[PDB]
C-alpha cells in the first residue's frame, strides 16, 4: 500500500526492468521469440517507462 | 576451561572433553580460542588462531595503497593537524612520553564534498608504513539483526591485537548517523550497530594503539556519543579551497601535466567561484581533450578557459557550490 | 605427457573432495570449511603455487587425507548472473544516427583510451573516466551505451537500476558493492547502469526500503566509481534524466569528467 | 560393590529411544525415533502386544533394533526449569 | 506442545505465560524471517486449548505488559474467557498496599501513614515496596537498623522526585 | 656446593653437588626430582654449553651461580 | 580418560536395585518372574551432543544425588554411560566477561562530582557486604542502579574504577551482542550471563548502552524489532523475584534517557536513578586538574580563571582542552606545556569551530 | 641476472646447522673475522688440546663463507665442517634405528658451541662481543641476612622463558631475569626465598635473544613444545632491564641518533624519485657515540632485526629448520634461506613469524647495535 504510492506498484517494478532489457533485445540467435505480454486491469496503474 | 581438560564444541556441533597431546602446553589454551583435534580420537593436537566467523571483517581488510604524499589533497595546513593526531604518534612515542600525556588518536575529517579527504588518508597509507583497514559503514547492515553487531566487535578486537595501524571508517554517515525513535518504523535495526560503534571505541580499557580516522561527508550525521571530543581528539574541517590554495592544487596538476609553461596558475583561481578541490582536477583532463581536436601535446593557455568555463557552469546547474548540506 | 601423468595422479584423485577456503596460514596449510560440513586443517601439496590463492576459491581436496591438492579458479554466482550478457547486441553504431555533435565526448572518453593509450600519453595525467548521459527521452542513450562497447572490445556488463533496489535491507550495498569488483577484475570494462535515476525514486516496503535503502546505495557507489579501492580500469557510463536525486558526490565535475546535454 | 555397578554398566551398552508411531503386523512395528528417521524394528518376547499403544515410548538396541521393554514418556529438560519457581 | 501434555498429566496445573508480547504477537512478516517462528508458535498454543483437546482441570494466565500487542485469536475470548483490570492503585487504595509492606520492616512504631501516602499519588504497588527501599537508604544514612517517620516522609517524596523523569501512557480498555 | 638451574618454565631451584662430579651426575639428579632425562638436557653457563664429558670446576662453576636448563629436538 | 562426550540429563526415572523376585524396574515386563532377565538397575534418560537420546542404566559409581532433571553430565562416547559430572556449561563470549586482573582507576581520576560517586557506593557494593543489616531492615535487595546524563560525563570511567576498587566482580558486557539472529540461544546468552553470575556472585553486570534492550518499543509492527524485544524480555525474566538478581547487580550506562522501556522505569528492575549533570564552577576546575595530574605543568597556571572561560563544559570537554594544552606545546617545539596554552586550548576544541557567521545576529 | 647469494645443499639430517651459519654471517665482526683469521691469532691459553680442532672448524667457516660471497657457486658444501664437527663432540655420531644416519639436534646447543669455538681462537677479548654481563644481586626476601653479588654468571644470548606470560617478548624475558630462587641450605635459617634481580651490567654489540619453546609435561611423562603468539618488535629498546645509571647513558646518545636516523630517512625518499651514502652518515653518527665506549659494547641500547630462525612443523622430535635473515645492504628487504631455495621476502612475511600453530614460528632472533 506504499509501494503503489512508492513506485506504481511493486510489481511494475519488476515489469519495468523486464521491458528495458527487451527494447535492445532484438537479436540474440537473430530474432524475437519471447514476447513479454503484460496485463492489468486498466492502464492508468502502469508507469510512465510501460 | 576446567583447571586440573577443556570442553570444546566441533563444528560438526558435538561437544567432547579433550586434553593435551604432545604438542601443546598448559598454557597454550584460552578462551574462545580455535583448536584442532583428532577425528578418531579427540584431543588437542594443534593449537589455533582464535575464531573461524572472520571472513568479512576480511573484506574489509587489503593491503596499502602505495600513493605518495608529494601529491596529495588540499595544500593548506589542515594536513599537519592530521601528521600530529594520526601519523606522529605511530613514529613515534618517545615525544609523548616526555610531554607526559595520553597519546592522541581520533580525528574527524568532515566538511565540504569533494575536498580530497580519501587522498590524505591514502597518501598517509605509503608513508607511515602501518596497515590500512578501510571500512564502508554501509556493508555492516544485514537483512538479520543482529549480525552487524558480530561484525564490528570481531574487526576491532582483532585490531587491538595488531600493532599500528588506521582504521578509516568511511561512510559512516549510514551507520553512525543520528538516532531517534519510531512508533512502528524499521529504522531500529540499523541503530544496532550504531550502539555497537559506542561500546567498542570506548571499550572497558581504551584502544590499544588504533588510531582512528572518520571521514564524515556531512559534518551534520554524527551520533551525539561521537560528538563528544573525548574520543575524537582535535577534529580538522577539511573545507573548499581558498583563492590562494586553488593555485597550488592547479600547479600540481599542471607540474604533471605536459604543458607550455608561461601559463598563470592564479588567473585560474579568479575565474572560479569557491568550489570543490575536484573540479581542478577535471580542467586538466577537458584540456587535454581540448589538446586533442587541436592537435598538440601540450595544453597552453587558451583551453584551460574553456574547460574552467565548463566545470562553472556546471555548478551553476547543480548545488552544493556554498552548501554544508546545511549549517556548518 | 606420459611421465607427468605418473606421479600427478599419485597424490590427485579419484573422489575430490570440494571444500572453500576460509583462510591460510602461512606455514603451507590452510583451514578449511567444506561445504558438506566437517572443516579440515588442511596442508598444500604445493605445485599449484602456495601465493596464488586466497579466500573465497573453492578448493580439491585428496580423498584418503585431505591436503589441497589444487584449486579451481573461475566461479559463478546468481549475483553474476544478473549483470553478465544474454545477448551480444545486434544493432550497432550510427542505428542512434542524428544529434551526432555531442557523440565527440563519449567517443573521446570512453571509446579512445582503449583505442590509443598514444594520445593520453602526450599529455599524461589522468585519462577521461565516466560520462553522464542526460536529456529528453529518445535521444538514443540506452543504446548508444551499448553500441560504444560493440566497437572496443571490453568487457561490457549492463545492470539495471531497478534491481539495485531490493525488498530486503542490508544486502542492498552488498550487491552494489559486487558489481565494479568483477568489473575491475577484466582489465577493460564497461558498466553501464540503465536508469541510476531508479535509485532515488524506487523503494518496496517502507521497513526494509523507505529512504534509508535509497540513502545507502547511492553512498556505496560513491566508495565503487572511485574511493580507496584503486582498482582496474572501468570506464562507467551512466544515462539518467533526474540528476538531483543523487549525492552531490556524484554529479560533481573530477568524478563524471564531461557532462553531456541532449 | 561401587566399581562392580559400573563394570555392569559398562559392559552393557545403551538404548535409543523412539515411540511407536502406528502398528504394521505382529512382529514389526513402525516407530519415529526421538532422533528422527522411522523405521521398522522386532520385538523380543519380553514385551506383550497388550501392553503396547501408540505415544508409549519404547527401547531400542543400537546394535539390533529390538524392542526389550516399555519406557515411561519424555518431558523437555526446558520445563523441568518452571517447576524450579517458586520464589 | 509437550508443555500442555505435561499439564495434563499432572492435576490442577497452572500455566503462568509471564510477559507475552512478541511470541503471541500479530502476522507481522514484512520484517526478518524470525517473525515466522512467532506465527508458528501462536497456532500451538490455540490447538492445545481448543480442539480435540480441551482444558477444565488446568489453567491459563496470561499476562501481558501492554493489552493491544496481540493477535486478534487471543483478544478472542473463549480460550481466555476474563480479561481483568489490575489497576494502578487509587488514592485511598495506597493505604491498604502501604499497611503489608510496613510489616515488613523493623520499626519502633508508626500509624501516620495515612495523610501522606494518600496524597504521596503517583505509585504503582512495587513502588511502595521501594519507598520502603529508600527509607532503608535514608536509614542507613542516619545510622539505624529502624524505619522511623523522619525516614517515611522523605522516603516516599525522593520516590517521586524521580519518577517524573518519564511516564507512562498506555491505553487501558 | 650448593648451585641453581633455571628450569624451563623460568623457576630456580637448587641443587646438591660436587665440583668434582660429572655432569651426567648433576643430569641425573635433576632426573631424580623432576623426571627430566639426562640426554634431553642442556647446562648451560656463562653462555657456553657443559658437556657430559665436563665437571663443575672446568668453568670455574662454584656456588651461588646459576645454569640454565634448556631442552633438545630433533631434525635436520 | 580422553575422549568422552558432554551432555545434559533429560530427567532420570529410576528403576529398582536388584533385591526383588518380581522386575527390578519401574515398568512391567512381558513375562514374570525375572530379576536379571530383561529388567535393569536404575536409570536416567540423558541428551548427547551427537543430538540422540539415550536410556542408559547410570553407573552405580555416580551418586542418583548427583543428577539433577538440568545437570551437566560427561558421557563415555564408545558406550553410553555417565561417566561423571562436570560443570555447567557457558558460552564462549561469556567466559571473557570475567575480570583477569582488571586495573583499577579509583577515586584519584576523578575530581569534582562526588554526590554520584556517593549514591554509586549505597546502591551498590554496601548490600552486597553489609547483606545482613538489610533483612534487619526488612526490605529486598536492589536489582541495578541506572547512570544517565549527557554523553562524555564519566559514567563508563566510573563503574571500572569501582568495581576494581572494592573487589566485586566486573563482568564486561555490550547490549548489541545479545542481540543475535542465531535467537533460543542468543536469548540464552542472555540466560547464561546470569547463570555465569549467580556461581560468580556477588558481580556486577555492566552493560554498556541500554537503548538496544532498553527500548521504549514492545508495540511493534511489520519488522524486525520483534526479533529485537525478545531478549530484552529475557533479561526482564532474570530480574524478576525468583532470586539471582539479589547480590548479582546491574549498572547501565546510557546516553538518552528518553526511549527507556517501562518495565525498566520500574524499581525491581532498576532501582537507583543517579543523574550525572552538567559540572559546575568548581567542579570543572578539579576536572582539567586531573588530567594535568599526569603531565607537566607551569607553576603560574590558576584553574580557576581557566574555569571562566569555560562554561558548563562536561568532562569529554574537559578532556579535550587538557590534551590540547599539550598539542600546542610540541607544535611551538618545547615540551613544557605553557600556563598560556590552557587557554588556547579552550577556544582551539570547544567540539565546535566558531559560532556560525554571524549578520543579523 | 640480478646479484644474489648463494645458500646450502642440506644432504638431509644437517639443517640444524646449514640453517644457524647463514644467520651468523649477516653479523659484520663475524664475516669480517673468519676472513681476516691467520694461524698465528692469540689463544686463551691454560693447555687444553681441544683448542686445536677449534682452530680447524674457524677455517670451515672462512671457506663457506668465501664460497657463499663469490659467484662460481650454486650450492655451498658443509661436508667436512660436518665431519670435523663429529670429531669434536660425539654426541652428533650416532645411529637411528628404523630412521636412519647421523644424528640430528639442536639449532641452539649448535650456536653455543660455534661461539665457543670462536672465544678460544680469537680469544675472551672476542668473547665479549656478544657476551653480556650482569649485575646479580642475591638477597632475601625481606632484610637481607645473606648476600652475594655475582657478575661472574654471565650469558651470550637471553634466554626468554615462556610460561604463559608471553603475549610480548619483553614480559618473558623479565619474568625470566626476574626470579626466586628456593633454599636447601642451613643459615641461622633456611630455605629463605631469596628475590633475584639481574640487570645487564653490559650490552653487547650484538645482540641474540632466544624464545625457549619445550617443556617436559609432568602430567604424562612425554615432550611437549609450548606454542604461543609472542610479537617481536624489529627494533628492541632494552631501557627497562638495565640499571637507572646504565639507561642515563645509553638513552641520552640512542636520542641524538634517531634525530640523524630520522633526517635520513627523510632525504633517502627524496633521492629516489646508496652504500657511499650510508657512510657519509656513519662518519656523522660516530660523533654521538660517547668518548667511554670500550670494546664489546653497543654504542646505544637498541638494536636492529637481522634474523630469525623458524622451526616449522608438529612436535620437537621432528623439525626442519628454514631461516630469514636481512640482507647486508638493505634494511627492509629481507632473504628467506631455505636451505639452496634463496629468495627476496618483505617486512610482511617477517611479521607473521611470530608463530603459534604448527607454522613456522621463532626460536632464535639475531639483531645487531647501532639504529637505522
Ligand atoms: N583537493 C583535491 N585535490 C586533487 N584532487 C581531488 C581533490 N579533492 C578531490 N579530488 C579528486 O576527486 C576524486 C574523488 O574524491 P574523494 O573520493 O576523495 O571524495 P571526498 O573528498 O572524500 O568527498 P565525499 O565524502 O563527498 O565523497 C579523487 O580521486 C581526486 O582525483
Ligand atoms: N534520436 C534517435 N535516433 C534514432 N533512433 C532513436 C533515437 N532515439 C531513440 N531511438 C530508437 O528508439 C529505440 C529505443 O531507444 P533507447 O531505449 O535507446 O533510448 P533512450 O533515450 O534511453 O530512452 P527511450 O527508450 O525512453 O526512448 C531504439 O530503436 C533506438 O534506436
Ligand atoms: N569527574 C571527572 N574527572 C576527570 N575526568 C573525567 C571526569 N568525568 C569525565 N571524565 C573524562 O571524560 C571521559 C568521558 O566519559 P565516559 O566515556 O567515561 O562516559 P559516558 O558518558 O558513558 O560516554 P559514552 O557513552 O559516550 O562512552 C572519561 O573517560 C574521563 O576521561
Ligand atoms: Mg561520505
Ligand atoms: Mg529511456
Ligand atoms: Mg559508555
Ligand atoms: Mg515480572
Amino acid at each position: 500500500s506504499t509501494r503503489v504510492e512508492g513506485s506504481g506498484g511493486g510489481d511494475s517494478e519488476v515489469q519495468r526492468t523486464m521491458l528495458e532489457l527487451l527494447n535492445q533485445l532484438d537479436g540474440f540467435e537473430t530474432s524475437k521469440n519471447i514476447k513479454i505480454i503484460m496485463a492489468t486491469n486498466r492502464l492508468d496503474i502502469l508507469d510512465p517507462a510501460l | 576451561i576446567i583447571k586440573g581438560k577443556y570442553v570444546i564444541n566441533l563444528k560438526q556441533i558435538a561437544k567432547f572433553v579433550v586434553g593435551l597431546g604432545e604438542r601443546v602446553s598448559p598454557t597454550d589454551i584460552e578462551e574462545g580460542m580455535r583448536v584442532g583435534v583428532d577425528r578418531s580420537k579427540y584431543n588437542i593436537e594443534l593449537p589455533l588462531p582464535p575464531r573461524i566467523d572472520p571472513s568479512v571483517t576480511m573484506m574489509t581488510v587489503e593491503e596499502k595503497p602505495d600513493v605518495t604524499y608529494s601529491d596529495v589533497g588540499g595544500c593548506k595546513d589542515q594536513i599537519e593537524k592530521l601528521r600530529e593526531v594520526v601519523e606522529l604518534p605511530l613514529l613515534s612515542p618517545e615525544r609523548f612520553a616526555t610531554l607526559g600525556i595520553d597519546p592522541p588518536k581520533g580525528i574527524l575529517l568532515y566538511g565540504p564534498p569533494g575536498t580530497g579527504k580519501t587522498l590524505c588518508a591514502r597518501a598517509v597509507a605509503n608513508r607511515t608504513d602501518a596497515t590500512f583497514i578501510r571500512v564502508i559503514g554501509s556493508e555492516l547492515v544485514q537483512k538479520y539483526v543482529g549480525e552487524g553487531a558480530r561484525m564490528v566487535r570481531e574487526l576491532f578486537e582483532m585490531a587491538r591485537t595488531k600493532k599500528a595501524c588506521i582504521i578509516f571508517f568511511d561512510e559512516i554517515d549510514a551507520v553512525g548517523g543520528a538516532r531517534f525513535d519510531d512508533g512502528a518504523g524499521g529504522d531500529n535495526e540499523v541503530q544496532r550497530t550504531m550502539l555497537e560503534l559506542i561500546t567498542q571505541l570506548d571499550g572497558f580499557d581504551p584502544r590499544g594503539n588504533i588510531k582512528v580516522m572518520f571521514a564524515t561527508n556531512r559534518p551534520n550525521t554524527l551520533d551525539p556519543a561521537l560528538l563528544r571530543p573525548g574520543r575524537i581528539d582535535r577534529k580538522v574541517e577539511f573545507s573548499l579551497p581558498d583563492l590562494e590554495g586553488r593555485a597550488n592544487i592547479f600547479r600540481i596538476h599542471s607540474k604533471s601535466m605536459s604543458v607550455e609553461r608561461g601559463i598563470r596558475w592564479e588567473l585560474i583561481s579568479r575565474l572560479c567561484p569557491n568550489s570543490t578541490g575536484a573540479e581542478l582536477r577535471s580542467v586538466c583532463t577537458e584540456a587535454g581533450m581540448f589538446a586533442i581536436r587541436a592537435r598538440r601535446k601540450v595544453a597552453t593557455e587558451k583551453d584551460f578557459l574553456k574547460a574552467v568555463d565548463k566545470v562553472i557552469s556546471g555548478y551553476k546547474k547543480f548545488s552544493s557550490t556554498s552548501r554544508y548540506m546545511q549549517y556548518n | 605427457q606420459e611421465e607427468e601423468k605418473k606421479q600427478l595422479e599419485e597424490i590427485r584423485g579419484n573422489p575430490l573432495s570440494i571444500g572453500t577456503l576460509e583462510e591460510i596460514i602461512d606455514d603451507d596449510h590452510a583451514i578449511v570449511t567444506s561445504p558438506t560440513m566437517p572443516d579440515y586443517y588442511v596442508s598444500i601439496l604445493s605445485f599449484v603455487d602456495k601465493e596464488l590463492l586466497e579466500p573465497g576459491c573453492s578448493v580439491l581436496l585428496h580423498h584418503k587425507t585431505m591436503s589441497i591438492v589444487g584449486v579451481l579458479q573461475d566461479d559463478a554466482d546468481p549475483m553474476v548472473s544478473v549483470m553478465k550478457m544474454d545477448k551480444s547486441p545486434t544493432e550497432s553504431y550510427s542505428d542512434i544516427g542524428g544529434l551526432e555533435s555531442q557523440i565527440q565526448e563519449i567517443k573521446e572518453s570512453v571509446e579512445l583510451p582503449l583505442t590509443h593509450p598514444e594520445l593520453y600519453e602526450e599529455m599524461g595525467i589522468k585519462p577521461p573516466k565516466g560520462v553522464i548521459l542526460y536529456g529528453a527521452p529518445g535521444t538514443g542513450k540506452t543504446l548508444l551505451a551499448k553500441a560504444v562497447a560493440n566497437q572496443t572490445s571490453a568487457t561490457f556488463l549492463r545492470i539495471v537500476g531497478s534491481e539495485l533496489i531490493q525488498k530486503y535491507l542490508g544486502d542492498g550495498p552488498r550487491l552494489c558493492r559486487q558489481i565494479f569488483k568483477v568489473a575491475g577484475e577484466n582489465a577493460p570494462s564497461i558498466v553501464f547502469i540503465d536508469e541510476i535515476d531508479a535509485i532515488g525514486t524506487k523503494r518496496y516496503d517502507s521497513n526494509s526500503g523507505g529512504e534509508r535503502e535509497i540513502q545507502r546505495t547511492m553512498l556505496e557507489l560513491l566508495n565503487q566509481l572511485d574511493g580507496f579501492d584503486d582498482r582496474g580500469d572501468v570506464k562507467v557510463i551512466m544515462a539518467t534524466n533526474k540528476i538531483e536525486t543523487l549525492d552531490p558526490a556524484l554529479i560533481r565535475p573530477g568524478r563524471i569528467d564531461r557532462k553531456i546535454l541532449f | 560393590d561401587k566399581t562392580e555397578n559400573d563394570i555392569k554398566a559398562l559392559q552393557s551398552i545403551g538404548q535409543l529411544i523412539g515411540e511407536v508411531m502406528k502398528e504394521l503386523s505382529e512382529e514389526k512395528y513402525i516407530v519415529k525415533a526421538s532422533s528422527g528417521p522411522r523405521y521398522i524394528v522386532g520385538v523380543r518376547n519380553s514385551v506383550d502386544r497388550s501392553k503396547l499403544k501408540k505415544g508409549v515410548r519404547v527401547t531400542l538396541d543400537i546394535t539390533t533394533l529390538t524392542i526389550m521393554r516399555i519406557l515411561p514418556r519424555e518431558t523437555d529438560p526446558l520445563v523441568y526449569n518452571m517447576t524450579s519457581f517458586e520464589q | 506442545r509437550e508443555m500442555f501434555a505435561y499439564a495434563k498429566e499432572h492435576e490442577p496445573c497452572i500455566i503462568f505465560m509471564d510477559e507475552v508480547d512478541a511470541i503471541g504477537g500479530r502476522r507481522f512478516s514484512e520484517g526478518t524471517s524470525a517473525d515466522r517462528e512467532i506465527q508458528r508458535t501462536l497456532m500451538e498454543l490455540l490447538t492445545q486449548m481448543d480442539g480435540f483437546d480441551n482444558l477444565g482441570q488446568t489453567k491459563i494466565i496470561m499476562a501481558t505488559n501492554r493489552p493491544d500487542t496481540l493477535d486478534p485469536a487471543l483478544l478472542r475470548p473463549g480460550r481466555l474467557d476474563r480479561k481483568v483490570e489490575i489497576p494502578l492503585p487509587n488514592e485511598a487504595g495506597r493505604l491498604e498496599i502501604f499497611k503489608i509492606h510496613t510489616a515488613k520492616v523493623k520499626k519502633t512504631g508508626e500509624f501516620d501513614f495515612e495523610a501522606a501516602v494518600k496524597m504521596s499519588d503517583g505509585f504503582n504497588g512495587a513502588d511502595i515496596r521501594n519507598c520502603a527501599t529508600e527509607a532503608g537508604f535514608f536509614a542507613i544514612r542516619d545510622d539505624r537498623d529502624h524505619i522511623n517517620p523522619d525516614d517515611l516522609m522523605k522516603a516516599v517524596r525522593k520516590v517521586a522526585e524521580v519518577k517524573k523523569l518519564e511516564g507512562t501512557i498506555e491505553y487501558q480498555k | 656446593m650448593q648451585i641453581f638451574v633455571k628450569t624451563l618454565t623460568g623457576k630456580t631451584i637448587t641443587l646438591e653437588v660436587e665440583p668434582s662430579d660429572t655432569i651426567e651426575n648433576v643430569k641425573a639428579k635433576i632426573q631424580d626430582k623432576e623426571g627430566i632425562p639426562p640426554d634431553q638436557q642442556r647446562l648451560i653457563f656463562a653462555g657456553k654449553q657443559l658437556e657430559d664429558g665436563r665437571t663443575l670446576s672446568d668453568y670455574n662453576i662454584q656456588k651461588e651461580s646459576t645454569l640454565h636448563l634448556v631442552l633438545r629436538l630433533r631434525g635436520g | 580418560q580422553l575422549p568422552y562426550l558432554v551432555a545434559n540429563v533429560v530427567e532420570v526415572m529410576d528403576m529398582n536395585e536388584i533385591e526383588d523376585k518380581e522386575n527390578s524396574e519401574s515398568t512391567t515386563q512381558g513375562g514374570n518372574v525375572n530379576l536379571d532377565n530383561t529388567a535393569v538397575g536404575k536409570a536416567a534418560v540423558v541428551k548427547t551432543s551427537s543430538r540422540q537420546t539415550v536410556f542408559l542404566p547410570m553407573v552405580g559409581l555416580v551418586d542418583p544425588d548427583k543428577l539433577k532433571p538440568n545437570d551437566l553430565v560427561g558421557v563415555n562416547k564408545d558406550s553410553y554411560l555417565i561417566l561423571d559430572t562436570l560443570p555447567s556449561e557457558f558460552d564462549s563470549r561469556v567466559k571473557a566477561m570475567e575480570v583477569d586482573e582488571k586495573p583499577t582507576e579509583t577515586y584519584s581520576d576523578v575530581g569534582g562530582l562526588d554526590k554520584q560517586i556517593e549514591e554509586l557506593v549505597e546502591a551498590i557494593v554496601l548490600p552486597m557486604k553489609r547483606a545482613d543489616k538489610f533483612k534487619d531492615m526488612g526490605i529486598r535487595a536492589p536489582k541495578g542502579a541506572l547512570m544517565y546524563g549527557p554523553p562524555g560525563t564519566g559514567k563508563t570511567l566510573l563503574a571500572r574504577a569501582c568495581a576494581a576498587q572494592t573487589n566485586a566482580t566486573f563482568l564486561k558486557l555490550a547490549a548489541p551482542q545479545l542481540v543475535q539472529m542465531y535467537i533460543g540461544e542468543g536469548a540464552k546468552l542472555v540466560r547464561d550471563a546470569f547463570a555465569l553470575a549467580k556461581e560468580k556472585a556477588p558481580t556486577i553486570i555492566f552493560i554498556d548502552e541500554l537503548d538496544a534492550i532498553g527500548t521504549k518499543r514492545f508495540d511493534s509492527e511489520k519488522s524486525g524489532d520483534r526479533e529485537v524485544q525478545r531478549t530484552m524480555l529475557e533479561l526482564l525474566n532474570q530480574l524478576d523475584g525468583f532470586s539471582s538478581d539479589d547480590r548479582v547487580k546491574v549498572l547501565a550506562a546510557t546516553n538518552r534517557v528518553d526511549v527507556l522501556d517501562p518495565a525498566l522505569l520500574r524499581s525491581g528492575r532498576l532501582d537507583r536513578k543517579i543523574e550525572f549533570p552538567l559540572p559546575s564552577e568548581d567542579s570543572r576546575a578539579q576536572i582539567l586538574q586531573i588530567h594535568s595530574r599526569k603531565m607537566t605543568t607551569d607553576d603560574d597556571i590558576n584553574w580557576q580563571e581557566l574555569a571562566r572561560s569555560t562554561d558548563e563544559f562536561n568532562g569529554a570537554q574537559l578532556k579535550a582542552v587538557t590534551v590540547e594544552a599539550g598539542m600546542i606545546a610540541l607544535r611551538n617545539g618545547q615540551s613544557s606545556v605553557k600556563h598560556e596554552d590552557f587557554v588556547e586550548g579552550i577556544s582551539e576544541v570547544q567540539a565546535r569551530k566558531s559560532k556560525s557567521v554571524s549578520f543579523y545576529a | 641476472f640480478a646479484q644474489l647469494p648463494v645458500g646450502f645443499k642440506n644432504m638431509g639430517n644437517t639443517c640444524y646447522l646449514n640453517a644457524t651459519l647463514q644467520a651468523l654471517y649477516r653479523v659484520n665482526d663475524l664475516r669480517d673475522m673468519i676472513l681476516n683469521y691467520n694461524p698465528s691469532q692469540g689463544v686463551s691459553n691454560s693447555g687444553a688440546q681441544d683448542e686445536e680442532i677449534h682452530k680447524q672448524i674457524v677455517i670451515e667457516m672462512k671457506r663457506c663463507f668465501e664460497n657463499l660471497q663469490n659467484k662460481s657457486f650454486k650450492s655451498v658444501l658443509p661436508i667436512v665442517l660436518l665431519n670435523t664437527l663429529r670429531k669434536c663432540y660425539p654426541q652428533f655420531a650416532e645411529r637411528d634405528s628404523q630412521g636412519g644416519f647421523y644424528k640430528q639436534q639442536d639449532a641452539e646447543e649448535l650456536f653455543t658451541q660455534l661461539f665457543h669455538s670462536m672465544s678460544i681462537v680469537f680469544g675472551d677479548k672476542f668473547s665479549e662481543d656478544f657476551r653480556i654481563q650482569f649485575k646479580t644481586t642475591i638477597k632475601d626476601t625481606a632484610n637481607d641476612n645473606d648476600i652475594t653479588v655475582k657478575e661472574n654468571e654471565s650469558d651470550s644470548k637471553l634466554q626468554c622463558h615462556i610460561s604463559g606470560t608471553t603475549n610480548f617478548m619483553r614480559n618473558g624475558l623479565l619474568e625470566g631475569l626476574n626470579e626466586k630462587i628456593e633454599k636447601r641450605s642451613d643459615l641461622t635459617g633456611a630455605n629463605s626465598i631469596y628475590s633475584v634481580e639481574k640487570k645487564i651490567s653490559r650490552l653487547p654489540k650484538f645482540l641474540t635473544v632466544q624464545y625457549v619453546r619445550f617443556f617436559w609435561k609432568r602430567s604424562t611423562n612425554k615432550k611437549s613444545k609450548i606454542l604461543r603468539k609472542v610479537v617481536f618488535p624489529f627494533q628492541l629498546d632494552v631501557a627497562d632491564m638495565l640499571t637507572p645509571e646504565y639507561a642515563a647513558e645509553k638513552v641520552k646518545v640512542r636520542d641524538e641518533l634517531r634525530k640523524v636516523e630520522k633526517e635520513k630517512n627523510e632525504k633517502e625518499r627524496e633521492i629516489k624519485r646508496n652504500e657511499s651514502e650510508k657512510d657519509q652518515w656513519l662518519e656523522e653518527y660516530k660523533k654521538h657515540f660517547p668518548p667511554n665506549l670500550e670494546k664489546g659494547e653497543n654504542p646505544s641500547c637498541v638494536y636492529n632485526l637481522i634474523g630469525v630462525i623458524t622451526h616449522q612443523g608438529a612436535n620437537s622430535e621432528s623439525g626442519h629448520y628454514q631461516a630469514f635473515i636481512r640482507d647486508e645492504l638493505d634494511e627492509n628487504k629481507w632473504y628467506k634461506f631455505n636451505d639452496d631455495k634463496v629468495s627476496v621476502v618483505e617486512k610482511e612475511k617477517i611479521e607473521s613469524l611470530a608463530g603459534g600453530g604448527e607454522s613456522d614460528s621463532a626460536l632464535i632472533l639475531m639483531y645487531k647495535g647501532f639504529g637505522l
